[PDB]
RNA sequence: AUUAGGGUUCGAUUCCGGAGAGGGAGCCUGAGAAAUAGCUACCACUUCUACGGAGGGCAGCAGGCGCGCAAAUUGCCCAAUGUCAAAACAAAACGAUGAGGCAGCGAAAAGAAAUAGAGUUUUUCAAUGGGGGAUAUUUAAACCCAUCCAAUAUCGAGUAACAAUUGGAGGACAAGUCUGGUGCCAGCACCCGCGGUAAUUCCAGCUCCAAAAGCGUAUAUUAA
């Protein structure tokens, strides 16, 4: 996904974009989803960067993923 | 010149059709509770009532006749309607405070024929079919 | 509750109730084959439409399609085994040409009449219903029985009927 | 038509020896071309005993006969036990009641249930 | 004025039903019609042509 | 369900998943319950009483009362399919089971199929079921189905009264310019329209048409 916000402490919001297909009209829609991810101090991502995340045990009310790799800009 | 055509334009097409379906009178009547609340039967096909009085309704032009009808009050919700007594001389089978079964007149709430504002019809009185009494296949109880 | 025995429907009414040409054509068949009601004709209509619908689907597929090979041979085999088509007809396109009289010819009622065991097609109907006809030593009382070509020569009078070694009006006359 | 007498012919199929229950089980098929009605099951019992050379006709059990439509045939099921004692041990009570030797009917189930519920209110010698 | 209900029904002179032999039922009836329209007796075809009168 | 294709619509209901046991909370035992044919309290209803007191929960199976346009027997059985368990079956010696199965009621719906046939000049022949029975068969026991009306030995159609109905006959839409009655009345008519003294449409009689052990009507919904 892509980094959407970095205002929390050691937590970021990422966004996933995809196209959904409607069978009746034979055409697509644009949709998106948001996730909260824990970000270790070993990384320094910025808004707009692309990250790779992995699933882990529940860490808070909304966090279920950890950042594994950052691809800058 | 009249439709969007883009490959990724499904959201526009979906919202367009949803909005324009409310202009169809048949579709709107099916998805709105206004019609059911005003319908005396409340969505049923038949209803029972108590005869209040006998009245005569004049036909509409260019016909000329006195149509024999009856005023009944529905048991389930205490509403007043007017119902038609179909066949020849069948008004003599009905007395006040009798219990009758009422059905529709065939056009789903619209008025039928030259009878002004009548959309109901008597089909059974005192637990015996009205048409059976007309054909003398049964006798009026009590 | 909790009963899983299946059942379905075998006939459908025509969608124009009063068509002058159709009414006359059907009254021809009832008199010619001695049927009881229009429902017996409409039953044959549904079977033909099922066969023709299947054939159209297969003929769309390319010839080397596996499903066309297996189903195509299966339906042709069934048509030959029941006499709906002669063995000369081999391609799958000939099944689309089946007509209503083609199937009515194979009824047991019309088979026995043409075989000489009955004076008329109405005489054949009562004989079958009265347990006089046997197919391969088996009594059959269903006029709509569809006989196979390999079973045509085994049709004869039953062994328990007076007409062939039975009788174990005359029975009541002598008492 | 040729008037004759009544004669039956019996065949068996799917024969199997079952040593776990000391018996042999098979399908019995009988042809009765000129029989007047249905062949009573005791008559088939005698013929089967003779055909399979069993010392006592009481040690063969038959049940569930269906007459073919059109007449002249009947099919059922049969069991030949090794001895009379084995039959009286492994046989359902209703099948041996048909053959003569079986327990009597216990009282109606409704009466038993009523007594059981009455006793649930008591304790000790009363029960 | 509801007093005239059933005027014509009660005013009609009464005519009794006429007894006749029964007709065949089922397959026999279809056989009867087939021979009337086709077979027997071979433009417009009239099924219930009535005698003249005025 | 409907059907060229694309679609529209229904899914309380047999299998899978969730939730509840009048309403609302709380809890003990237990591997497992926030359990209700377990316990505790309050609210709403309600039963017995010697007046001191003590009880209740069918949205389990049958049954009632109400409500409604609307839905069965206070039946038989553990023989089959399974569950529990200190338990194979038998022998003094038969585990429970309204789970489940079997019958009764039942034109929701689905399949097969009678109400005659062949002749001769208006009378002659055969044939068969509906029905009555049976050494018997089926079944846990009955019932239905199937077999038979001598194997020495076994009832029965002529008006075959063992008698087919429901809607129609101006057009849409198959089928009468028939004969009586009525006279803008009574009534018909989904729509267009009939009826005011010669009614192809009302009320009837004849004849005919369509589907047929089925056929009309009302309300929804799919195609059109
Ligand atoms: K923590
Ligand atoms: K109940
Ligand atoms: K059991
Ligand atoms: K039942
Ligand atoms: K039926
Ligand atoms: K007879
Ligand atoms: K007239
Ligand atoms: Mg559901
Ligand atoms: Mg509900
Ligand atoms: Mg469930
Ligand atoms: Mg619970
Ligand atoms: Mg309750
Ligand atoms: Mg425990
Ligand atoms: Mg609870
Ligand atoms: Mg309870
Ligand atoms: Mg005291
Ligand atoms: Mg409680
Ligand atoms: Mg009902
Ligand atoms: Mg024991
Ligand atoms: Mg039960
Ligand atoms: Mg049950
Ligand atoms: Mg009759
Ligand atoms: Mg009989
Ligand atoms: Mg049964
Ligand atoms: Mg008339
Ligand atoms: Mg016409
Ligand atoms: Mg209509
Ligand atoms: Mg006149
Ligand atoms: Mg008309
Ligand atoms: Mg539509």
């Amino acid at each position: 996904g892509v980094v959407h916000s970095t205002k929390m402490h050691r937590t970021i919001i990422i966004r996933r974009n995809y196209l959904h297909f409607i069978k009746k009209y034979q055409r697509y829609q644009k949709r998106h989803k948001s996730l909260a991810v824990h970000c270790s101090p070993a990384f320094d991502p910025k808004q707009g960067d692309e990250v790779v995340i992995g699933q882990c045990r529940p860490l808070s009310k909304t966090i279920r993923y950890n950042v594994l790799e950052v691809v800058s800009k | 010149m009249t439709k969007t055509n883009g490959q990724n334009a499904a959201r526009k097409l979906v919202r367009l059709r949803c909005r324009n379906r409310w202009a169809d009178k048949g579709w709107k009547r099916a998805h709105t509770f206004s019609a059911r609340k005003a319908n005396p039967f409340g969505g049923s096909s038949h209803a029972k009532g108590i005869v209040l009085e006998k009245i005569g309704v004049g036909a509409k032009q260019p016909n000329s006749a006195i149509r024999k009808c009856v005023r009944v009050q529905l048991i389930k919700n205490d509403k007043k309607i007017i119902a038609f007594v179909p066949n020849d001389g069948c008004l003599h089978f009905i007395e006040e405070n009798d219990e009758v079964l009422v059905s529709g007149f065939g056009r789903s709430g619209h008025a039928v024929g030259d009878i002004p504002g009548v959309r109901f019809k008597i089909v059974k009185v005192s637990n015996v079919g009205l048409y059976a009494l007309y054909r003398q296949k049964k006798e009026k109880p009590r | 509750m909790r009963n899983y025995n299946n059942f379905n429907r075998v006939w459908k009414a025509p969608r124009r109730p009063f068509e002058k040409e159709r009414l006359d054509r059907e009254m021809k068949l009832c008199g010619q084959y001695g049927l009881r009601c229009k429902r017996e004709i409409w039953r044959v209509n549904m079977t033909l439409s099922k066969m023709r619908r299947t054939a159209r689907l297969l003929l769309t597929l390319p010839e080397n399609h596996p499903r066309r090979l297996l189903e195509g041979s299966a339906i042709m085999r069934r048509c030959h085994e029941y006499g709906f088509l002669d063995e000369e007809k081999d391609k799958l396109d000939y099944v689309l040409s089946l007509t209503v009289p083609d199937i009515l010819e194979r009824r047991l009622q019309t088979i026995v009449f043409k075989a000489g065991l009955a004076k008329s097609v109405h005489h054949a109907r009562v004989l079958i219903q009265q347990r006089h006809i046997a197919v391969a030593k088996q009594i059959v009382t269903i006029p709509s029985f569809i006989v196979r070509v390999s079973s045509e020569r085994h049709i004869a009078f039953a062994d328990a009927s007076p007409f062939g070694n039975g009788r174990t009006r005359a029975k009541a006359a002598k008492r | 038509f040729q008037k004759k007498k009544a004669e039956v012919c019996i065949r068996t199929s799917q024969f199997k020896v079952n040593k776990l229950l000391n018996r042999k089980q098979f399908i019995v098929e009988v042809n009765h071309p000129h029989w007047c009605g249905t062949v009573p099951t005791q008559l088939i019992r005698k013929k089967l005993a003779t055909l399979y050379k069993v010392p006592d006709a009481s040690q063969v059990s038959l049940f569930g006969f269906k007459t073919k439509f059109g007449g002249g045939k009947t099919t059922g099921f049969g069991l030949i036990y090794d001895d009379l004692a084995s039959l009286k041990r492994f046989e359902p009570n209703y099948r041996k009641t048909r053959m003569g030797f079986g327990k009597a009917r216990l009282p109606a189930r409704k009466s038993v249930k009523e007594r059981r519920n009455r006793n649930k209110k008591l304790r000790g010698k009363a029960k | 004025s509801l007093a005239r209900a059933g005027k014509v029904k009660n005013q009609t002179p009464k005519v009794a039903k006429q007894e006749k032999p029964k007709q065949p039922r089922g397959r026999a009836l279809k056989r009867l019609k087939y021979t009337r329209r086709f077979l027997s007796k071979t433009e417009k075809v009239h099924m219930n042509k009535q005698p003249p009168g005025k």
